[PDB]
RNA sequence: UGUUUUUA
RNA sequence: UGUUUUUA
């Protein structure tokens, strides 16, 4: 592939250097009609910018606390971090979403890594050999209300068994209700005064509840779980401008009031260098 | 041969647009609007198209350029709900599917200096003024052929009005990436972009969702010579094309 | 030996993988196949069977009643019953199609709804069928519910009415769970004319309601269910 | 060789080599080329 | 694999929408008999509520 | 002082001879194109080649005249202090007129097959600069500043390789809905 | 090709031996350097990284990195004409960087 | 078929000069300039082509055009000794050969009038304005890309500067006979002229004799706009071609 | 057989067969054989 | 022919 | 022909 073709001095009516941006086109000006130019090969395939390579590694979305203890009196086993359940959402990891957000469609098939990995802060004598399940509640399933609910069982649910310090692999085919997931949705769900903007039940990816299967010893130990995401055969739509203010919230597009300059600032005037 | 690309005319339906220092016209991703075929259709009701009724130029309420003024923003199909049998057929029916041929006029004299960028952005969600998590409400998004003008002052539920920040936390010199055309008083006088049907969907509801929403925003602010009146107009006119409708019911009823 | 490496998520359990194990029992003989009657190879097989909505959902304890729609003689332009359309929910949850659309998360197609009238042979009565697509409210009034899809049902020879409530949605899948983006709109039912009923004859006649999917219907993603619970496994 | 029944679970697809940014740098109706008057 | 035929008006003797029940029988009644119908198709195979899947 | 639109207006200034218009490096994953889709698509990447194309489109009124020399100066040499010192670089004289818009390509000038996109004085890719090459001339009846806009964007031959995470973006806390 | 090996200690007082998790970053110059050991930096959205039990060990190989044809084990020059610039020392040979934390939350010991 | 010959782009080495009002280029004599061939050639030393490290675009220093600016007037090559690698050859070498296109800039609006001549005059041999027998002296004749203002005063040993007799006591009007372009303000703004090597010699001494002299003299004034400044900027720019050298050697001193 | 996409993956080359010690032992520009006279 | 598909 | 490539 030629990258600059052999040009000499130009005396021509044609001026390539000359245009009218008020039409919108970005005109495939090259070196050529700048200057004069010497045959150069490009070497080079531009593999790395493909949007599979672009979005297709993983990246950590979220991060949670359990622990695996005696739940004798104890009323609420979500809340006292027995299990944890998240919503999926690749918006809370704002690297990954900026990423994503280049483009207003996507569609993709996910690959998951899950890493738990366990901590005893307090006295311990040896090193539990936790099992995690993960198990994926999609909308309608029964969320898990107990740490042992017949929920875990997991009959028609997805569900994953690991041991802690180790890890979990598996694919999800793209789980999208509409052709592609919608990382921008300027609509609500029904025309009512007070309903949500923005937030929608087309990025639905689920949810995935988070508990330590064993039984408790003696001593805490704190689970500390991250999962890790990879986008696989990757389609993108609609670049967009990218993310400039930091974000506040998952599936909004807001910013903080007060929020500092993005454009950075001259030492001196538009003369400086 | 002879002959130019500056004058241009559209006819949509009994509706004629002309101009004489036209830019080249935006075809929004080089994808003309096209009927939903066979193949990508997921309702089964035979769609309504509503042809020449629909399909021709509504004129939006002129604006007034300022030597202050921020800019404008509209949302399709929500600017032309209360367009003829357009808007009827939006309220009338489930589902709706348009493209769009947004027109936008701006004439001033060869002494006036000024840029205007015309750019149509696709499912452009607005960001909230009160950061968090707060929700802009519909009424704020769905403002009609009024649209949002964003030297205004922010509302209690309104989004954002900082037209640097493209009300959405994305910067205004990258929003050139967009299908785009400026109305550079020195060259030209009227911008028009081809909108296709662009969504996730094959087709979807009109009245809860905007798919694309038209920005008129000043980058180069309005100089007007000596002794003028320091105001241009702006014009709006969109004509919906390969529009469809169905799931034909009872008149939906919005806020407001 | 053929080096190796161990990629990550090696070493765990997961529900869905369908991979190769060790018999524990080798060379074992399983029984003889013999021809049984009604082999169901897809459950999209069973859920195009009509079954029974309990629509006269208003009763204290669960009652035959229930699956009884009453219609009333001599009542002009008024409303003979009202649903939405979560099949996952409300008349539809203990349907044959709504048990099975529990267990799946997605669901998209077109519904089949039937009417059996169980009034006297020489009794009389037109009825009008109407699907609300969603975007409008459930019909207050017959004149707005007509505006939308219906049937208009002479009730005859042929007791039964058959409307389909065609798929009438932009995204391409809906949520089995109760959800306002993949609301599938509300379903009524009016007097036309009236119920007439011959003399010697009084009180209140039934429909019967069905439900059954068409075969242009879909479900994926398998789920549990939350229509049956446990707190204790059980014993023998 | 896939291991598994699900295109789901195969590997990512490497490159797409059809590029065509034309579609972003050159949306417009009429054709301009390089050299020729963009407005005449 | 069609999903939805094309079918228009319909003024016929044969009603495909009245039928009797009490055959015990599910007539295959579709949207191309209550109403004006457009194609598409499936883009499905039913792979999921397959008993083996199911199960 | 704050973000503005003004950021992105040039100012032009009338009957001034011989004079700077604006001047940067090119540093492309940072200073003023750290902001646009070319910086913040580079800032992904660790290294970058190929030429960049520069536009500046005039905004004045149709009855004014300007002619203005875009530099581009090769690394190696300061940033130019004067017009005669910018002129021995890479440059194109512009005629300002019916075409509202020329189009300056910044030709790929290193030794080195490839530049980093963070700044590096190694793979500096040196200095812009933009010139009264005669001056600007505004008709009667208007006064003031006339403006230009600045465009960035890559030529086909450009190339970006070795990802990396963005330093435009940052968090403390995992956000919540 | 890279293998890092991670060996833990004790030298105090502990019970048990920890299952330690070690992840390895590759920092490219320009990517932003991890300031604290949870640092949002350490997501690695686009930067490469691995993660790993401590006794055990990785192996990943890595692409020449180069910008020149070739690395340079010597640079006869200068990063530009300055009387006071390093010399030698050139990004010729910024293979980039490697940040190494233990993605485990404390123990006692 | 549609296009223009006002709007030209002329690319020599990594210098572009673009102009939308152009008035077709002279070649003076209908002869472009080409590197001197073997049957001609007097010299054996093998000549230096130097390329595009010179063949490019050198803007001369503005000059300001007033209501009573005179004119003004520039050798070549001298004009261009101090100009880049061009400058160094000239000194390093005994013997230079060099073709010229010379680009003359003067823009103003269309309430401007005024008419430039842009003439290039071989042999441009000046008067002294002593009379007699007087010589011109070295340092006045090779001013650099300062040239020679017209309007100035004169100076002992310098040139005669009355514009009317062409510094050599042959009248202006007559200067048509040489290869000249007008920038008349309400046709054109740039002037263009490509001057081939002209000489009774193949090859020669750059330092010593000027082969060619541009001069830019307002005919009809400058008559501004009310209100305007009453100047306008004169900008010459001027790139060799086909320039050649032989005899390399010690670089050359020149007076001052 | 290679398990990865990619080029850096794959393992050693082995041995490059073709040696040519010339380039540093004779690096001459004129030819000198073993028994002429090196210089004459 | 108040006819339903398919192709230019 | 003030012509641009390709090959000895």
């Amino acid at each position: 592939t030629v990258a600059s073709i052999s040009s000499g001095p130009k005396h021509t009516q044609k001026v390539p250097i000359l245009t009218a941006n008020e039409t919108g086109a970005t005109m495939p000006v090259l070196p050529s009609d700048s200057i004069e130019t010497r045959t150069t090969y490009m070497h080079f395939n531009g593999s790395e910018t493909d949007v599979e390579c672009f979005l297709g590694r993983a990246a950590c979305v979220h991060v949670t606390e359990i622990q695996n203890k005696d739940a004798t009196g104890i009323d609420n086993h979500r809340e006292a971090k027995l299990f944890n359940d998240w919503k999926i959402n690749l918006s809370s990891l704002v690297q990954l979403r900026k990423k994503l957000e280049l483009f207003t469609y996507v569609r993709f098939d996910s690959e998951y890594t899950i890493l738990a990995t366990a901590s005893q802060p307090d006295s311990a004598n040896y090193s539990s050999n936790l099992v995690v399940q993960a198990m994926y509640v999609p909308p309608g399933a029964p969320n898990p209300k107990e740490w042992d609910d017949y929920t875990w069982q997991s009959a028609s649910n997805p569900s994953v068994f690991f041991k802690v310090g180790d890890t979990s692999r598996f694919s999800v085919p793209y789980v999208g209700l509409a052709s592609a997931y919608n990382c921008f949705y300027d609509g609500y769900s029904h025309d009512d005064a007070e309903t949500q903007y923005g937030i929608t039940v087309l990025n639905h990816m689920g949810s995935m509840a988070f508990r330590i299967v064993n039984e408790h010893d003696e001593h805490k130990t704190l689970v500390k779980i991250r999962v890790y995401h990879r986008a696989k055969h990757v389609e993108a739509w609609i670049p967009r401008a990218p993310r400039a203010l930091p974000y506040t919230s998952i599936g909004r597009t807001n910013y903080p009031k007060n929020t500092e300059p993005v454009i950075k600032k001259r030492k001196g005037d538009i003369k400086s260098y | 041969c002879g002959y130019s690309d500056r004058v241009q005319q559209i006819t949509l339906g009994n509706s004629t647009i002309t101009t004489q220092e036209a830019a080249n016209a935006v075809v929004c991703y080089a994808e003309w609007p096209e009927y939903l075929p066979d193949v990508d259709a997921s309702d089964v009701n035979k769609t309504s198209k509503p042809d020449t009724s629909v399909c021709r130029f509504y004129t939006l309420d002129s604006k007034t350029w300022t030597t202050g003024s921020k800019g404008w923003c509209w949302k399709l199909p929500d600017a032309l709900k209360d367009m003829g049998v357009f808007g009827q057929n939006m309220f009338f029916h489930s589902l709706g599917r348009s493209g769009y041929t947004v027109h936008v006029q701006c004439n001033a004299t060869k002494f006036h200096s000024g840029c205007l960028l015309v750019v149509v952005i696709p499912e452009h969600q607005l960001a909230s003024h009160e950061g968090g998590n707060v929700s802009v409400k519909y009424t704020f998004t769905h403002p009609g052929e009024r649209g949002i003008d964003l030297s205004s002052a922010n509302e209690v539920g309104g989004p954002v009005k900082d037209v640097i920040y493209n009300m959405n936390g994305t910067l205004l010199g990258n929003l050139l990436i967009f299908p785009h055309q400026f109305i550079n008083l020195r060259t030209n006088n009227t911008a028009t972009i081809v909108i296709p049907y662009i969504n996730s969907v094959p087709i979807d509801s009109m009245t809860r969702h905007n798919n694309v929403s038209l920005m008129v925003i000043p980058i180069a602010p309005l100089t007007v010579p000596t002794g003028a009146t320091p105001s241009l107009p702006i014009t709006v006119t969109i004509a919906p094309m390969c529009t469809e409708f169905s799931g034909i019911r009872s008149k939906s009823i919005v806020p407001q | 030996g053929l080096p190796t490496t161990t990629l990550p998520g090696s070493g765990q359990f997961l529900t869905t993988d369908d991979r190769q194990s060790p018999s524990a029992l080798p060379n074992y003989e399983p029984t003889p196949r013999i021809h049984i009657p009604g082999k169901v190879h897809n459950l999209l097989e069973i859920i195009q069977v009509d079954t029974l909505i309990p629509m006269n959902n208003t009763h204290t304890k669960d009652e035959v009643n229930s699956y009884l729609i009453p219609l009333n003689a001599n009542r002009q332009n008024e409303q003979v019953f009202g649903t939405n359309l979560f099949i996952g929910d409300g008349v539809f949850k203990t349907t044959l199609l709504g048990e099975i659309v529990q267990y799946y998360t997605h669901w998209s197609g077109s519904l089949r709804f039937s009417l059996m009238y169980t009034g006297p042979a020489l009794s009389s009565a037109k009825l009008i069928l109407a699907y609300t697509p969603p975007g409008a409210r459930g019909p207050q009034d017959r004149r707005e519910a007509m505006l939308g899809t219906h049937v208009v049902w002479d009730i005859g020879l042929q007791s039964t009415i058959v409307m389909t409530i065609p798929w009438t949605s932009g995204v391409q899948f809906r949520y089995t769970d109760p959800d306002t983006y993949t609301s599938a709109g509300f379903l009524s039912c009016w007097y036309q004319t009236s119920l007439i009923l011959p003399p010697e004859t009084t009180g209140q006649v039934y429909l019967l309601s069905f439900i059954s999917a068409c075969p242009d219907f879909k479900l994926r993603l398998m789920k549990d269910t939350q229509t049956i619970s446990q707190t204790v496994a059980l014993t023998e | 060789i896939n291991y598994y029944k699900d295109a789901a679970s195969t590997s990512s697809a490497g490159q797409s080599l059809s590029m065509d940014p034309s579609k972003f740098t050159e949306p417009v109706k009429d054709l301009m080329l390089k050299g020729a008057p963009a407005l005449n």
